[PDB]
């Protein structure tokens, strides 16, 4: 439960597990403009 | 459709899907024209539904 | 009567033929076969049939 | 919670493709195909 210095995000193993166990479709702090134009198959729901 | 106006003495020019004013700008997939001769009082009968 | 189908199909009739040279990677207004709109047009790598 | 927010947003986007009783669900086509006096009704239906 204490932060792991080796991990670059400074998060505990439990925190890392919780982060990896949640599929955030739109995290918000991504600034998606810049990759929406560069699509090879179809624009994502977030881009739409 | 600028040649429409001089080809007939129009009596009824009601349009449903598109206004005749902005009719040249559009692009239509296919254009079908049906021609028939009808009476006077039944011009309302030739209409949707 | 004059019947048209304003549907997503390759337009056969297009009215007054006006064509402006297509530009890419720029903010422009497009009128491809009556598809009025605005956006940035970039070439795509899709598999259009 | 995340799925509820995502599905609410998705339904909000999908509401843009509904004709709402008008001729078409896209504003540009109806504006370019209808004279403004008639297009008032369709634009108002889309508005509401």
């Amino acid at each position: 439960i204490l932060p792991d210095p080796s991990k670059p995000s400074k998060r505990s193993p439990i925190e890392d597990l919780l982060f990896n166990k949640v599929t955030l479709a739109d995290a918000g702090f991504i600034k998606q403009y810049g990759d929406c134009l560069g699509d090879i198959a179809a624009r994502d729901l977030i881009c739409a | 459709y600028s040649v429409l106006y001089n080809f007939a003495p129009f009596f009824a020019f009601k349009c449903y899907g598109v206004s005749p004013t902005k009719l040249n700008d559009l692009c239509f997939t296919n254009v079908y024209a049906d021609s028939f001769v009808i009476k006077g009082n039944e011009v309302s009968q030739i209409a949707p539904g | 009567v004059l019947s048209f189908e304003l549907l997503h199909a390759p337009a056969t009739v297009c009215g007054p033929k006006k064509s402006t040279n297509l530009v890419k990677n720029k903010c422009v207004n497009f009128n491809f076969n009556g598809l009025t709109g605005t956006g940035v047009l970039t070439k795509s790598n899709k598999k259009f049939l | 919670v995340v799925n509820h927010n995502a599905q609410a947003l998705n339904t909000l986007v999908k509401q843009l493709s509904s004709k709402f009783g008008a001729i078409s669900s896209v504003l540009n086509d109806i504006l370019s195909r209808l004279d403004p006096p008639e297009a008032e009704v369709q634009i108002d239906r889309l508005i509401t």
